[PDB]
């Protein structure tokens, strides 16, 4: 199984970086690199090799809404997975992320199991 | 929404 797969992590809260980095670690993937915000995530984006996003929504900068639509309309990324993990919990807002294009949608807070089974949904719908 | 809520909310949209 493909372990390589490079992860960028956008969240503004160290912890949950942390957190996200740690699970993503237990499920063997080593690849895996950090960004504040949207502005920060695209400049990491420019390095090349990323393969999957998790993202939060409410961060400065850029949020993760913004994130996701600079991505599904950028030709150089646009199927890149996005995975939303966030606070953000109103069915109006999960309505809005999906018709952006968000690949899944995980609300903080959230275990271990639960990351897990939502990568693993992604990569299923995606042949991964 | 609870992760459920949210689940169940995805499915209606095809995901
Ligand atoms: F700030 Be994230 F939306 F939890
Ligand atoms: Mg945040």
């Amino acid at each position: 199984a493909d372990k390589e797969l490079k992860f960028l992590v956008v969240d503004d809260f160290s912890t949950m970086r942390r957190i996200v980095r740690n699970l993503l670690k237990e499920l063997g993937f080593n690849n895996v690199e950090e960004a504040e915000d949207g502005v920060d995530a695209l400049n990491k984006l420019q390095a090349g090799g990323f393969g999957f996003i998790i993202s939060d929504w409410n961060m400065p900068n850029m949020d993760g809404l913004e994130l996701l639509k600079t991505i599904r309309a950028d030709s150089a990324m646009s199927a890149l997975p996005v995975l939303m993990v966030t606070a953000e919990a109103k069915k109006e807002n999960i309505i809005a992320a999906a018709q952006a294009g968000a690949s899944g949608y995980v609300v903080k807070p959230f275990t271990a199991a639960t990351l897990e089974e939502k990568l693993n949904k992604i990569f299923e719908k995606l042949g991964m | 929404a609870s992760q459920d809520q949210v689940d169940d909310l995805l499915d209606s949209l095809g995901f």
